[PDB]
Parts: C-alpha cells; sequence; structure tokens
C-alpha cells in the first residue's frame, strides 16, 4: 500500500542517487511486488521537498530520507557496526561521489545532464539540475578539492573512505563483521554510483577495480540479483518508466513547479519566499504525521 | 630589463636619533602580558582563572587534549572573530619582548606544539574500525548539539546567556548577533544528511525548518547506544585498551561532558524528547557516564561540582 | 510694497514668508535688502542659481531628482559615489542616498541622509542620517562594519563658523584579521556599540580653503561616549583642537605666505554612569588616536608614529602634532596656477595610557578609579614634553585643485622612535586639510 518516489532509473540502474536507489533496493529485498508503486517524481514534487520519499497509504504519512524510511517498515557488535557504518556512508562517502559526476564540469555535463534531462518534465531541467548540483557541491565541501601532479590528493580522498569500507565483507555468508540486513543496501547504491556509470572522465573507475577486488564483486553480484537487467521488472507505475509522473503531469503542475523554482531566486524577495515555502510545506509534513502545528 | 634600486647610497644616515620604543598601551599589557601559552576557547570570565571546561565542543576537545599532553597553559575567552582561521580554539605563544609576539598557533598544530615524553598516543592513525564511530562522532552527536541548543526554543536562554551575553551588551546587536548565530547554526546542520537534505533554489537551508527535530535526534540516540556497545568492548574502561586516553577519548569526552553539564535537566517530561544528557547518563547501563567522569581524573584532577 | 508672488511655483510660500518678512531711507536701504536677500536664498538649495535674480520693482525649482556619479576624496587616492536627490519633499527638505564603493581604502558605504531646514532659519540643517560601511584599514590588520544612525544638528551663522551635535551609535565589528596580526588586535576584534554626542566647532577665515595663504583655522572637536544618558559599551571623552595659519610678509603681490599648524587631543576614559568616580575600563583599538601620513605629519607611513606592536600601529590616548609651512612661488612665473612649491619641517608625538603607579588590584586590574587614571593621564603628558620629537622633514610640490590638494612630496625622518617605520621621500599626499 506504500508509494515511493524517486529519481529516474537513468544510469541502468533504478535510480541516480544512493539514497532512493538504496531505498528501492530495500523495498525489493523485504516488501513484495504487490506493496509499492516506486512513482518517478522530482524533489520539487513533494511536500518533504527530499526526494526518496515513503507514502502510506493506512495513515496519510510523508516519510523523507532514507533512514526515517527504514525507520517505519520495522551478538551486539552487528547492529553497533550497523549503526556506525550507516552513519561513515551519510558523510565522507556521499562527499566522494560529489567529488566526481556532480561538480566537476569535465564529469558533470556530459553523462549526468542528459540523464537529469530524460526523467524530468519538459521546463524543469531549466533550474532542479542546478539545485542538486549545488547541494552536492556544497556536500562535497570540507575536502579542499573542486573542479580540476595533484591527482594523488584524489587517489588518497579515495582511499581514505575505501579503505574504512574495505575489511567489512559487506556480502557473504561469512567473514570480518557481517553488518546487517538494511545498510547493505546503502552500501549498494554508494558504491554503485560510484563504479557503475559511464563516466567519460573516470578516476575511481581505475583505483577501485585495481585496488579492492571485493568492492566490485560486491556490487556486480548485488545488481545481477536483485536488479535483472536494468530493474526494469520493478514495480513502477501504472504506465512505465516516464508514464510514471503522471499524477503530477498537468502542464498547470508543472508551470507552479518552475515558476516557485525562478521565483524563489530572485535577488531579495527570494529567500523570504524560499523560507515561507520551506516552512509551509514542512507544516503541512507534520500535519500529516497526525500532530498539531500552530 | 629589471635593473636594481638607486646607489646613490646617500640616502641612508639621516635618521639621526632614534629612541627608545614607545610603551604599548594599557588593553595590550593586560590581556597579553603573558607567562605561560595561552589557549583562546569560549570559556566563561570566572572559568577561564581556574582552567575549568568550557562550553564548546569544538574547543573543549583541544584543551582536554592539551591538558592530558601534560602541559601548562592559561585560558583566556575570546569571540572567535580573533583567529588565524574561522574558528576560534587558537594558541599563542608568550612574548619574548614587549614589542613582539610570535606566530599563533591554529587549531590543526596544538598538538604539534605541545612537544614531553611521548607525544604519539594523541595524534596516530586510528585503527580503520575506529574512524568508523569517529565519523559517529563527529556528524550525529555535533549535529543533534547544534539542533539542540542553537535552533530548540526550550535552550533560548542558555543560548543567550552564553554566546551574546559576553559579546555587546546592547540589546540591538544582541538580535542580530542571535540571529546570525542561529542562521549558521541551521546551515551548517542541514548539510549532514542525517539531519535534512531539503533541495530548494541554489541556497543552503538555513532555516529552522529544512531540517527536522525527529531525525537527528534519533540517530543521536543510536549514536550514544553504539558508542556505549563500543566501549563495552574495553576492558580497559577506554575505547580501544589502552591505559591511557587518546583523541578518541577526547573526542568523545567533548560532547558527553557538555550534554551532562548544560543540557542535561531534570520538565514537564511528556513532550517525548528527553534531554541527551539522560542519553547519556542512560545509555547501555551508564557506560558513557562512567567514562566521562573517569575522564575528569587525567584532565581536572584537582576539580569538584560537575554532573550540573 | 509688492508682496512675494512670482517663483513660487514649486516651494512654499510659509517658508518664503520669513526669509524677507520685515521689508518696511529711499536711496539704498532696498539697494541693501536686496542683497540681504539673495544671499540668504544662496545658502538654501531649491532656487536656481543660474537665474537667481529678481528685477527692481516700479527663478523656478531646481530639480525634483538630481543623479550623479562624480568622484569625491577622502584622503584616499580612489573613490566614487552615486547619489540620488530629492531637493524638496514638503518645504525646503531633502533626503540623499550615496552609494560609495570607494575603492583603495573603503569598500561600500549606504548613507540614507534625510536633512531639513528648521524654524524658517536656513541653516538649521538637522540631518538624520543612517550610514553602513565596510572600511580597510591596513595600518592595524583588520576591517570594520560600521553599521550605525545617527541624529545630526548643524548651524552656520554670519561670521563664517559652525557646530555640530551629533549623536551617533554604531557598531564596529572588526572582522578581518586574516593575515598576520598583533595579539593587541586579537584581544581587540569583536563588536560595540559606541553611543556618542560629539560637537565640532569649526572658525574657518581663511581665503583658498586648499591652499590657505591669509586665514587661520581653529576647528575643535569634543566625543564623549557612553556615560550616564547615553549608554553603550565604551566610555570614554575625547577632545581634539587645532589651529593652522599663514600670513604673507613682503615681495608685487607674489604669495610668501609663511604658514603652521598644531594638533592637540586628549582620550581620557571615563565610568559607565552618573558619576565621575568608579571603575573605568581602559580604551580599545577603535577609539584611539592615529597620527602620520602624508595628510597630518608628513615623512611616516599613512598609520605610524605612534605605539607600535610590531607590524601593526595600534593607537594612543594623546597627541601633539605641529607643522611649519613655506609656500614659495615658481620661478619667474608669477601668480598663476595653483602648482606652487613647498618647504615643510613636520612634527608630531603620540603615546598611550599606562599605569604603572598602583599593583595592590592584583586581580582584574581592567579597571581604575578617577584617581588612577588621573594619574595615568599626568604622566601621559608628562612623557609628552620629554624628548625632541619626531620632527621630520621635506619639500613638495603642491596643486591647490578646487577640491583635492595633491602634494607629490619628498620628505626624510630626522628623530625616531625605534620602531616607528619613516617614510622615505616619494609619497603622493591628496585629500582635503593637511596640517
Amino acid at each position: 500500500a506504500v508509494q515511493l518516489h524517486v529519481w529516474g532509473p537513468a544510469f541502468g540502474l533504478p535510480s541516480i542517487d544512493a539514497e532512493c536507489l538504496a531505498a528501492i533496493a530495500y523495498l525489493a529485498q523485504t516488501l513484495g511486488s504487490a506493496d509499492y508503486q516506486l512513482i518517478q517524481s522530482s524533489p520539487s514534487a513533494v511536500p518533504t521537498q527530499h526526494l526518496p520519499t515513503l507514502y502510506d497509504s493506512r495513515t496519510s504519512t510523508w516519510i523523507g530520507g532514507f533512514t526515517s524510511i527504514t525507520a517505519h517498515l520495522h551478538a551486539a557488535s552487528a547492529t553497533a557496526d550497523g549503526t556506525a557504518y550507516t552513519a561513515f556512508l551519510s558523510a565522507h562517502a556521499a562527499p566522494l561521489l560529489a567529488l566526481s559526476l556532480y561538480v566537476s564540469s569535465a564529469n558533470y555535463g556530459a553523462a549526468t545532464r542528459p540523464a537529469y534531462s530524460a526523467v524530468l518534465p519538459l521546463p524543469l531541467p531549466w533550474t532542479e539540475p542546478p539545485a542538486v548540483r549545488a547541494a552536492m557541491a556544497r556536500r562535497a565541501a570540507h575536502l579542499g578539492l573542486s573542479s580540476l601532479k595533484s591527482r594523488i590528493r584524489l587517489e588518497e580522498a579515495a582511499r581514505e573512505v575505501l579503505d574504512v569500507l574495505a575489511e567489512v565483507d559487506w556480502a557473504a555468508g561469512g567473514g570480518g563483521r557481517q553488518v546487517a540486513a538494511e545498510v547493505r543496501c546503502l552500501a549498494f547504491g554508494y558504491l554503485a554510483l560510484m563504479l557503475l556509470p559511464d563516466v567519460p572522465r573516470p578516476w575511481l573507475r581505475e583505483i577501485m577495480e585495481g585496488r579492492y577486488p571485493a568492492l566490485c564483486t560486491f556490487v556486480r553480484d548485488f545488481r545481477a540479483r536483485v536488479f535483472p537487467q536494468g530493474g526494469k521488472l520493478l514495480p513502477w507505475a501504472d504506465g512505465g518508466a516516464q508514464a510514471s509522473a503522471s499524477a503530477s503531469a498537468s502542464a498547470s503542475a508543472v508551470a507552479l513547479r518552475f515558476v516557485r523554482a525562478v521565483m524563489a531566486e530572485v535577488p531579495l524577495v527570494g529567500e523570504w519566499w524560499s523560507r515561507w515555502w520551506t516552512a509551509r510545506k514542512k507544516r503541512e509534513v507534520l500535519a500529516s504525521k497526525g500532530a498539531k502545528p500552530a | 630589463m629589471q635593473i636594481p634600486r638607486p646607489l646613490q647610497r646617500l640616502f641612508d644616515y639621516f635618521p639621526l636619533r632614534i629612541y627608545e620604543p614607545n610603551e604599548l598601551p594599557e588593553r595590550s599589557q593586560q590581556l597579553t602580558s603573558g607567562d605561560l601559552p595561552t589557549l583562546y576557547v569560549f570559556s566563561t570570565d570566572s572559568d577561564a582563572r581556574l582552567g575549568l571546561p568550557s562550553f564548546n565542543p569544538g574547543c573543549l576537545k583541544w584543551q582536554t587534549l592539551l591538558r592530558l599532553a601534560n602541559l601548562d597553559f592559561r585560558i583566556l575567552p575570546s569571540t572567535n572573530h580573533s583567529s588565524p582561521t574561522g574558528s576560534l580554539p587558537f594558541l599563542l605563544p608568550p612574548r619574548t619582548s614587549p614589542t613582539a609576539s610570535p606566530a599563533p598557533i591554529p587549531a590543526s598544530g596544538l598538538l604539534s606544539f605541545a612537544r614531553d615524553l611521548d607525544l604519539g598516543h594523541l595524534d596516530a592513525d586510528l585503527p580503520p574500525r575506529a574512524q568508523a564511530y569517529l565519523a559517529l562522532i563527529t556528524h550525529s552527536l555535533r549535529n543533534a548539539w547544534l539542533c539542540a541548543l542553537y535552533l530548540d526554543p526550550t535552550h533560548d536562554a542558555l543560548l543567550r546567556r552564553l554566546y551574546v551575553d559576553p559579546a555587546s551588551s546592547s540589546r540591538a546587536v544582541r538580535a542580530a548577533l542571535l540571529h546570525q548565530l542561529r542562521r549558521a547554526a541551521a546551515e551548517q546542520v542541514a548539510t549532514a544528511s542525517s539531519g535534512g537534505g531539503k533541495i530548494v533554489s541554489l541556497a543552503p537551508v538555513d532555516s529552522a525548518d529544512g531540517i527536522d527535530e525527529e531525525a537527528v535526534y534519533r540517530s543521536a540516540r543510536d549514536a550514544l547506544d553504539a558508542l556505549a556497545s563500543l566501549l563495552r568492548e574495553s576492558e580497559t574502561a577506554w575505547f580501544f585498551g589502552t591505559e591511557r586516553p587518546g583523541s578518541f577519548d577526547a573526542a568523545l569526552f567533548s560532547y558527553t561532558h557538555l550534554m551532562v553539564e548544560y543540557m542535561s535537566e531534570e520538565t514537564e517530561s511528556a513532550k517525548g524528547r528527553v534531554s541527551l544528557g539522560r542519553m547519556v547518563k542512560e545509555a547501555g547501563n551508564g557506560e558513557l557516564a562512567e567514562h566521562r567522569e573517569r575522564m575528569l581524573g587525567v584532565a581536572w584532577p584537582e576539580w569538584d561540582g560537575y554532573r550540573r | 510694497s509688492t508682496l512675494e508672488v512670482h517663483g513660487a511655483t514649486n516651494t512654499r510660500r510659509s517658508l518664503l514668508d520669513q526669509i524677507f518678512k520685515p521689508v518696511l531711507t529711499t536711496l539704498g536701504q532696498v539697494l541693501d535688502r536686496v542683497g540681504a536677500a539673495t544671499k540668504k536664498l544662496a545658502r538654501f538649495d531649491i532656487f536656481k542659481e543660474e537665474g537667481f535674480g529678481v528685477f527692481l520693482s516700479e527663478v523656478k525649482e531646481k530639480s525634483r531628482l538630481v543623479f550623479s556619479a562624480g568622484t569625491d576624496f577622502g584622503n584616499a587616492e580612489g573613490s566614487a559615489y552615486t547619489n540620488a536627490v530629492v531637493r524638496n519633499i514638503f518645504g525646503g527638505a531633502e533626503t540623499l542616498t550615496v552609494n560609495a564603493s570607494t575603492g583603495t581604502r573603503t569598500r561600500s558605504a549606504y548613507n540614507a541622509t534625510f536633512s531639513t531646514p528648521i524654524n524658517g532659519n536656513p541653516d538649521l540643517r538637522l540631518s538624520v542620517e543612517a550610514l553602513r560601511s565596510a572600511t580597510q584599514k591596513p595600518w592595524a590588520s583588520h576591517e570594520e562594519h560600521l553599521t550605525g544612525a545617527n541624529l545630526r544638528l548643524a548651524w552656520l551663522t554670519e561670521k563664517g563658523d559652525t557646530h555640530a551635535l551629533a549623536y551617533s551609535s554604531v557598531w564596529r565589528q572588526l572582522t578581518g584579521l586574516a593575515p598576520t596580526a598583533s595579539p593587541t588586535v586579537r584581544a581587540d576584534a569583536g563588536d560595540s556599540l559606541k553611543s556618542s554626542l560629539t560637537h565640532t566647532f569649526t572658525r574657518d577665515r581663511r581665503d583658498n580653503p586648499m591652499l590657505p595663504q591669509s586665514g587661520y583655522l581653529f576647528r575643535s572637536v569634543s566625543e564623549l561616549a557612553g556615560w550616564g544618558p547615553l549608554n553603550g559599551d565604551v566610555s570614554f571623552a575625547k577632545t581634539e583642537v587645532e589651529a593652522s595659519g599663514a600670513l604673507p610678509v613682503a615681495i608685487g603681490k607674489s604669495g610668501v605666505s609663511v604658514g603652521g599648524g598644531l594638533r592637540l587631543g586628549v582620550l581620557y576614559p571615563l565610568p559607565l554612569g552618573y558619576s565621575l568616580t568608579g571603575a573605568a575600563q581602559p580604551s580599545r583599538i577603535n577609539d584611539r588616536f592615529q597620527l602620520g601620513g602624508p595628510n597630518d605629519v608628513r615623512g611616516f607611513k599613512i598609520g605610524g608614529l605612534g605605539p607600535h606592536d610590531g607590524v601593526d600601529a595600534v593607537g594612543g590616548d594623546v597627541f601633539a602634532a605641529g607643522s611649519v609651512n613655506a609656500l614659495l612661488p615658481l620661478p619667474r612665473t608669477g601668480p598663476d596656477s595653483p602648482l606652487r612649491l613647498q618647504l615643510y619641517a613636520n612634527a608630531g608625538r603620540l603615546v598611550a595610557l599606562n599605569s604603572k603607579g598602583t599593583d595592590k588590584e592584583g586581580k582584574e586590574g581592567l579597571a581604575m578609579d578617577s584617581a588612577a587614571v588621573f594619574k595615568g593621564v599626568k604622566s601621559a603628558v608628562g612623557k609628552l614634553t620629554n624628548g625632541i620629537p619626531s620632527l621630520a622633514a621635506g619639500v613638495g610640490l603642491v596643486y591647490a585643485h578646487p577640491v583635492a590638494r595633491f602634494e607629490l612630496n619628498f620628505s626624510l625622518p630626522l628623530v625616531l622612535r625605534r620602531g616607528e617605520e619613516g617614510r622615505k621621500g616619494l609619497q603622493v599626499g591628496v585629500g582635503i586639510s593637511f596640517l
């Protein structure tokens, strides 16, 4: 009865963001084909404004984020390391992505821009991919590196994460430390979006394929197991992949999305409108959880 | 074609009677006289004389690390604008002459100036599993501290009496300072995806409605449980089987001490959200409060009166 | 005879009623009254300066919005601005808006000024400013982001002298200590409010305001920071006096005009309420006195000649600076264009405060009663007259442009206090009021 809201299946993976992709993998592993809908959407089309979002029709609840989604639908060193890696992936591993594929114009605009365009409506790609690039450029801070013999720094900033994720035994029946059933999906999502894309300017693919055999094998096995031939067999919306965004397909809705996005960018009266809109949407979200704001 | 400067060589010798220096003013002879290195933190004015812990977890870590390193220094309050970088906890060596002071030492090199026997246990490459938790402290508990202190109307008095009272002593400036503080806090907490990664127009979400006051608190509670479960595998009352506490114990103490001290009040108890101090005291069976109280036995042995 | 009916298109007759009301033996009385009336309508701003004339019995409004670009001069070689004036709203009122990026020294400004004449008289210009700035001060390495707003009241009487009763309240954030600064600056960065009440008197009786020849310029300033009624966080009492001069002697009427100058000042820290005794915190770096540069004392850098903390020039409570000008003419040219020679020997001392007289206080030494700071000021002024002053000399080629007195001098210092960074020749001054 639940209904997800994710990105597009562009890269051959059901999303182009590790959060919603991992949510999709989790739902596919735990629920069953006859429970969810995987409605494709965009961030501006949900009250949460955070894309991976559940919608449980039993009580009409909006639940943004991935950890809050897995909060619903639910020795001790196992779960302790589970939480530890759940928090270590959401930071220092998402900014390792955004060091490529989202900030470097040499790599963003050759595979990422058409991928984003092929999942959005007609007039919207004007404004939202800029917001997402700004977001991933903010997250890629605290790293000292930007769009760029100044190459060893890349190898170092990649090892400082792949070595922590290395001695983990991310998918098997025995080894170093078995983590959990949930966070494995998150690691799959992040390592997939770190390895699988076509990436016309690759610098992570060679490092991974030539230094960490466990990561490549883990990603390939997890993709071939639960996501057959691009995950098109997943229970997408009634129509199809592109036909998924039918609940917000009216020209009026897309026009409203575009005009909000452009009005929230004017010099001076933009910040106030953005704050007011975010406040109203959060009030709506809280009212969806049976709460009572002012 | 660059030739040297004029070579007439008669411009010199003109300064006739070079007299004695100019005897720096009053407000630069008491605040900067100095007999020992002078660490600058967010401490109070009374606490600065005895060396009590600060109330900024970014400076309590370095203050604790330096006290563990068997270094004798002073503590003076500051206001975060006077620092080689943007962040405050920097150190200043003492003066060699009343008209010269060596270069400041920022927060990234304090434990390099502190070297007397073995300063290796305080800055070393952690085990690969250790960072998996050192990222659990700096990114979940930090966002909890922020969202609880700055963006919580129940903790308005605490913020207003810690951060904006010793700043201006004027109302119309206190207001703008509080606003800038809360804006920077909401912007810094709304970046780590544990709290909220809402996507708006091309400007970070600096508002009390970008994050949600549920996910941060829940991730903080999970982080405290995981840290307690890691501590219960110690056998030496310190995290990684080490006799003397290193950088990890100090990094955790920085937040644990303040969460037990300031945000640890008993009010209605119906709101559901229990103060972070209670979560620290209840994580596991009390394994974190005991670690905290043991940290005040290698750092502040001559002090008493904590827990509130 | 003929009451006022002409020219009252935009302005009010009530305002024009009192400007010449007492028009009430026959040969030259009216000829003097018209000369008084035109000189009264001259210090206004509404009437147009071109056709400011009225025929013997038996103009129009200037504009409403006057933009401009211009380039002012505030002792910094670079500047800019964009005014937006409104030469009338109700009576003879006004407003204004300057956006002076100002280039070199400062980096912003926004002055939403609003003047007005009070009670008929056209001189009581009770301005109400609301300013803003972010000025860079490279002699004590930091910026300063003023965000104040004052309520000034000026009055120019019929003898050239002026007045002021400003009431400022600023914010004064020092937020620029990125490069190597001195710990005195670090111990001062922060905030303030500095709600004050000043008073500036100036009997400018000179002929060429950019090149004095026969006048004499007395000009006093008396600040008073937070105290008693007007509160804040800083508390002091600051005064400053200047007395320039110039006088020709003899040879034709060739310009010789030997002149001199002088500058005095004091900074007396005070208690913080309705008294003269009690705790008195010393002065900050926002309030102390700078003295140097090509303008006030030539031969030294733009912030030198004071208590130095290494490479940063913190201020000093009390000071005194003098000068001697020559202003000789060009060789075989005459009373031609303002390009004239110059010879000078600039002096001046600046020493800060200190106690050095009582150690029983021990803890929390940043508090002194009236007796302590009094003896400190006595010791400072005693140290002011023990030793040869700075006494730097040099020559320069003045250029008395109508707005800016370009100098292009070449000077050398003679008496220095070790660590004062005295300039050595080839400096290029510019400003409004030199020493």
